[PDB]
């Protein structure tokens, strides 16, 4: 369908004793594909979806060697942001960098991005049209300096048009089965009382994928604001997702209420009620 | 920049007595990143407990997810308990099987 | 598959 691939980096400081955490994890749309983690034993890119496993060792060489040097990037940069904040070498501190890009239903570009933040703030971005900086602040404005210097933006922009399309158009295929199947989601409502006045109903999605859905609640056909509860999107832990709304309804009416859900697996949408 | 974690307790299938199944506790929205995590049984901690890897959303916070095999029974009383700098003691949620 | 990450800030 349409379609994302991912990159996530973390570095955390360990100002006690020896070097940062750190931890990559890379996606395509919402499955996870690959892991690097410093405190694991194999000190390598490891696969995590069985359509990857089937590359070859100069892939997991590469992979391993370009994930070891951007963990080094990260140990050199939280030296010097700790010297840009003029901040002590005793605190833990954090960096955190986000890349990828989006291919249409033609699988053809869209966007990309590259993201980076400091202890959890922006900090430099990379805009939309991929060839201008957005700093945060004076410390972020000197480190873009720098990166206009070293053409940075130029071989991002090459990445992210190229073989960041290119290669996620491949995992697309070599992980067909699952990668290009939708899982529409399992509904159903429960019903709860509260009282000899009042019931909780609550519509559930569950096993969907991808992540992405939307739960309304409608009373009489119009949508309802009011007294109703809408958690956030959560992983089952096998690959899919849940999601659940309810509604506080005068016991007795609950056939004025209709849940109504949205999804890419979905040809309409499905409309619940009690 | 400090955010406290958000948690929800819940199992991977509808849960039934007597039917084995897996307890997830997910945690997000929080910064830093370090965070301790246990689940209950009885108030006891579960030793084999595992979680996925660090990631995070968009606003840069980040969420995690811990699981381990379970059995719901009439029972027994699960929970999770979550320890982070945002916490002066360690928060306890309870697992209910409704939500 | 990843880019490369050398500069630092």
């Amino acid at each position: 369908g349409s379609h994302s691939m991912r990159y996530f980096f973390t570095s955390v400081s360990r100002p006690g004793r020896g070097e940062p955490r750190f931890i990559a994890v890379g996606y395509v749309d919402d499955t996870q594909f690959v892991r690097f983690d410093s405190d694991a034993a194999s000190q390598r890119m490891e696969p995590r979806a069985p359509w990857i496993e089937q590359e070859g060792p100069e892939y997991w060489d590469g992979e391993t060697r370009k994930v070891k040097a951007h963990s080094q990037t990260h140990r050199v940069d939280l030296g010097t942001l700790r010297g840009y904040y003029n901040q002590s070498e005793a605190g833990s501190h954090t960096v955190q960098r986000m890349y990828g890009c989006d291919v249409g239903s033609d699988w053809r570009f869209l966007r990309g991005y590259h993201q980076y933040a400091y202890d959890g703030k922006d900090y430099i971005a990379l805009k939309e049209d991929l060839r201008s900086w957005t700093a945060a602040d004076m410390a972020a404005q000197t480190t873009k300096h720098k990166w206009e210097a070293a053409h940075v933006a130029e071989q991002l922009r090459a990445y992210l048009e190229g073989t960041c399309v290119e290669w996620l158009r491949r995992y697309l295929e070599n992980g067909k089965e699952t990668l290009q199947r939708t899982d529409a989601p399992k509904t159903h409502m429960t019903h709860h009382a509260v009282s000899d006045h009042e019931a909780t109903l609550r519509c559930w999605a569950l096993s969907f994928y991808p992540a992405e859905i939307t739960l309304t609640w409608q009373r009489d056909g119009e949508d309802q604001t009011q007294d109703t509860e809408l958690v956030e999107t959560r992983p089952a832990g096998d690959g899919t997702f849940q999601k659940w709304a309810a509604v506080v309804v005068p016991s007795g009416q609950e056939q004025r209420y209709t849940c109504h859900v949205q999804h890419e697996g979905l040809p309409k949408p499905l409309t619940l009620r009690w | 920049i400090q955010r406290t974690p958000k948690i929800q307790v819940y199992s991977r299938h509808p849960a039934e007595n007597g039917k084995s199944n897996f307890l997830n506790c997910y945690v997000s929205g929080f910064h830093p990143s370090d965070i301790e995590v246990d689940l209950l049984k009885n108030g006891e901690r579960i030793e084999k407990v595992e979680h996925s890897d660090l990631s995070f959303s968009k606003d840069w916070s980040f969420y995690l997810l811990y699981y381990t095999e379970f059995t719901p029974t009439e029972k027994d009383e699960y929970a999770c308990r979550v320890n982070h700098v945002t916490l002066s003691q360690p928060k306890i949620v309870k697992w209910d099987r409704d939500m | 598959r990843q880019a490369s990450l050398s500069i630092s800030v």
